[PDB]
RNA sequence: AGCGCCGUUCCGAAGGGACGGGCGAUGGCCUCCGUUGCCCUCGGCCGAUCGAAAGGGAGUCGGGUUCAGAUCCCCGAAUC
RNA sequence: CUGUUUAAUUAAAACAAAGCAUCGCGAAGGCCCGCGGCGGGUGUUGACGCGAUGUGAUUUCUGCCCAGUGCUCUGAAUGU
RNA sequence: GGCGAGCCCGAGGGGCUCUCGCUUCUGGCGCCAAGCGCCCGCCCGGCCGGGCGCGACCCGCUCCGGGGACAGUGCCAGGU
């Protein structure tokens, strides 16, 4: 279907439009808690060869670390 | 839709009142400071005798848990006499020891002779 | 072995300001439509002494101009000032003594006090009773405006933050001398539990660099590098030339 | 009617207060507010790729009402009459003792991954695509493709519009297979404005650069700095 | 890493209450009022909370009474 | 000078003191706390202020040495 | 918008270019709108009780300013 698209996408993640993208994201997330409840996993494709299925019950939260 | 103020607050939403499908307890529980449990025995002392006929007033040693108005209507609903006030106090023991003045038209001595003391 | 005097004062145990007494904080009034489009009065209703402090604090009441409620501020009082003059705040207010105006808009000369290092600091510069900033120079274009400050350095700023016009109350406050401990230990109460200041030779090699040794002298060259780790920087701190002076510093 | 004057309040510098404004342009919004708000204006100032530039390029109000109107006639089968058809068909099936009664309706392909293996199969007729999408990775793979197969395929406005067709509350694309004999004119005759839009234009589409606009506080005074410097020059 | 810690107004959608008006429902002698649900208008906390038996803090005095109680008990006279 | 000092071997010539000098800092700063954050003290502070030293009422005097050890400043002409 | 000031062309006027609105003798007060133009139910073409707009202009993509691809942050290396 359409996983492998992604999954084989995400996996150039310097070319110019996944970096647009990751930028964009993580300055949204800076903006957010250090710990908030994402309503919908940001990968699927990961969140789904992880073992995330698309039913209740599941939850996906958002988290940062300090790095270094 | 016109913004008074700068400041933004939360909008007042409705508040559902708590209805629950079930009792969290079956039964409520018994009241066991009951008109038998407040008091437990009158004092027989010299200095309670002496209050009796001098003052028109009764020595009850009754429970920590109860208060004026608890000792008065267990008083009112054990010997059916009316109250005037009730002076408590924690003796140095532990226990709770009640001085209650009876109404001028009572008499605490006929009071003692129903209920045991004489 | 020994954490020195110098070195526990930022740990704030008991070296914190005494401000109990304290009125308020010296600061001017929040830039807004009525003082960037013109001008607002307001009255002084009275000065008072704030412990620890030379200047007095003018407490002046200013009309909100959007709700119905007057707004008291603490003004640093410049000399020159009573109870009931008509202090006006703003950008085309007259140039008078006790009148706050932006700096682009008065005359190269002013002397003038208490004012913002950026647009919107309400009031940090030359604060102290006596001092004043005199204004040198001007930019219409790229607004900047340059200031000599009472330690002599000229320096650049907005054009954009304001002033107060006058020179501090409370001017020659230095020329008492003390006289006692007593004065100075009723001076310093108030400010801080800094004044004993024992000298380091007196102490020991545990509690200072300089103590130690049967005579009582330093032993080692008081100027000291500014690289110097915490609790070695004692006596002068990269002096570039000690000694009595011989005329005008003359240091940028 | 003997006394009623008028009282023209000033409501100048400090004459009179200021009256009750709008206020709406100074409130100071939630942080959740101020994060979705401010995300509109980053994506406008930073260059976006070409791959995100396919999207906010929709249909008119014309042609997507019409492809809407078209879609109706084929809409997923809801669960309601999908019950009431499968208890009607064990029962004709022992009435009747028939094979096959009921022709396969034509109906539309929902879902990514449907629409995805049925272009790449070459089963799909069109392609009509969402563009409020929150990951847009899921998305910018699909013009390329229907490039390289050649189906027509076109950008809307509205997810929750395309999604309500569907019976869902959010559905990213959707696949026309089958249609019927008497809409096949109308199809072909939106196909042909559909591809002279998307798929002719998809080297300039794939070339074209979007964003980069600067704010209007930023627009005004580069606009008075020249003219001042064309006021100097001439 | 963590038991947790710094921070107390800082980077918070941090006022659940009321004056009044309107719609709707209910109860008391449905004459008249008391409530409940919703809508409109208005409403800076100087941020929960703790922190003094010498600080602030409304209002009891006289006489008598016991082997041990007194502005507490009794009488009499007041007050918040 | 008044004052303080080693409770339990020292009360002093010791410490402190006003006074006299010098040094750093115009806040994206100076001196410090802190395992951590643009966290905290000075700071409800702004050079008549803060921070770090030496000497030690008043008067008069403050001599000569930058070689060495320290401090500081300069030019990508110039070595490592 | 001229209740205003203009450098100009010009017979009435025009805007190439512009200052911009109305608080400075005084220890007083100043809020929850007057008016105007419309829209409803009630008194036969009336009174009373209400609603909208102008007063108080429009549009917009950061609350307003000051720095800024630096400062700061993480890692590594060399001095002290
Ligand atoms: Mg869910
Ligand atoms: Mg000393
Ligand atoms: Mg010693
Ligand atoms: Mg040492
Ligand atoms: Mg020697
Ligand atoms: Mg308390
Ligand atoms: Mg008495
Ligand atoms: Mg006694
Ligand atoms: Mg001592
Ligand atoms: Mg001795
Ligand atoms: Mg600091
Ligand atoms: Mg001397
Ligand atoms: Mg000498
Ligand atoms: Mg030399
Ligand atoms: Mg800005």
């Amino acid at each position: 279907g359409a996983y492998k698209y992604i999954q084989e996408l995400w996996r150039k993640k310097q070319s110019d439009v996944m970096r647009f993208l990751l930028r964009v994201r993580c300055w949204q997330y800076r903006q957010l808690s250090a710990l908030h409840r994402a309503p919908r996993p940001t990968r699927p494709d990961k969140a789904r060869r992880l073992g995330y299925k698309a039913k209740q019950g599941y939850v996906i939260y958002r988290i940062r670390v300090r790095r270094g | 839709k016109i913004r008074t103020s700068p400041t933004f607050r939360r909008p007042k939403t409705l508040r559902l009142r708590r209805q629950p499908k079930y009792p969290r307890k079956s039964a409520p529980r018994r009241n066991k400071l009951d008109h038998y449990a407040i008091i437990k025995f009158p004092l027989t002392t010299e200095s309670a005798m002496k209050k009796i006929e001098d003052n028109n007033t009764l020595v009850f040693i009754v429970d920590v848990k109860a208060n004026k108005h608890q000792i008065k209507q267990a008083v009112k609903k054990l010997y059916d006499i009316d109250v005037a006030k009730v002076n408590t106090l924690i003796r140095p023991d532990g226990e709770k020891k009640a001085y209650v003045r009876l109404a001028p038209d009572y008499d605490a001595l006929d009071v003692a002779n129903k209920i045991g003391i004489i | 072995g020994r954490v020195i005097r110098g070195q526990r004062k930022g740990a704030g145990s008991v070296f914190r300001a005494h401000v109990k007494h304290r009125k308020g904080a010296a600061r001017l009034r929040a830039v807004d439509f009525a003082e960037r489009h013109g001008y607002i009065k307001g009255i002084v209703k009275d000065i008072i002494h704030d412990p620890g402090r030379g200047a007095p604090l003018a407490k002046v009441v200013f009309r909100d101009p959007y709700r119905f409620k007057k707004r008291t501020e603490l003004f640093i009082a410049a000399e020159g000032i009573h109870t009931g003059q008509f202090v006006y705040c703003g950008k085309k207010a007259q140039l008078n003594i006790g009148n706050v105006l932006p700096v682009g808009t008065m005359p190269e000369g002013t002397i003038v006090c208490c004012l913002e290092e950026k647009p919107g600091d309400r009031g940090k510069l030359a604060r102290a009773s006596g001092n004043y900033a005199t204004v040198i120079s001007h930019n219409p274009e790229t607004k900047k405006t340059r200031v000599k400050l009472p330690s002599g350095s000229k320096k650049v700023i907005s054009s954009a933050n304001r002033a107060v016009v006058g020179v501090v109350a409370g001017g020659g406050r230095i020329d008492k001398p003390i006289l006692k401990a007593g004065r100075a230990y009723h001076k310093y109460k108030a400010k801080r539990n800094c004044w004993p200041r024992v000298r380091g030779v007196a102490m020991n090699p545990v509690e200072h660099p300089f103590g130690g040794g049967n005579h009582q002298h330093i032993g080692k060259p008081s100027t000291i590098r500014r690289d110097a780790p915490a609790g070695r920087k004692v006596g002068l701190i990269a002096a570039r030339r000690t000694g009595r002076l011989r005329g005008t510093k003359t240091v940028q | 009617n003997p006394l009623f004057e008028k009282r023209p309040k000033n409501f100048g510098i400090g004459q009179d207060i200021q009256p009750k404004r709008d206020l709406t342009r100074f409130v100071k919004w939630p942080r959740y507010i101020r994060l979705q708000r401010q995300r509109a204006i980053l994506y406008k100032r930073l260059k976006v790729p070409p791959a995100i530039n396919q999207f906010t390029q929709a249909l008119d109000r014309q042609t997507a009402t019409q492809l809407l109107k078209l879609a109706h006639k084929y809409r997923p089968e809801t669960k309601q009459e999908k019950k009431q058809r499968l208890l009607a068909r064990a029962e004709k099936k022992a009435a009747g003792k028939g094979d096959v009664p009921t022709k396969r309706p034509p109906v539309l392909r929902a879902g990514v991954n449907t629409v995805t293996t049925l272009v790449e199969n070459k089963k799909a007729q069109l392609v009509v695509i969402a563009h409020d999408v929150d990951p847009i990775e899921l998305v910018v793979f699909l013009p390329a493709l229907c490039r390289k197969m050649g189906v027509p395929y076109c950008i809307i406005k509205g997810k929750a519009r395309l999604g309500h067709l569907v019976h869902r509350k959010t559905c990213t694309t959707v696949a026309f297979t089958q249609v019927n004999s008497e809409d096949k004119g109308a199809l072909a005759k939106l196909v042909e404005a559909i591809r002279t839009n998307y798929n002719d234009r998809y080297d300039e589409i794939r070339r074209h650069w979007g964003g980069n606009v600067l704010g209007p506080k930023s627009v005004a005074r580069i606009a008075k700095l020249e003219k001042a410097k064309a006021k100097e020059l001439a």
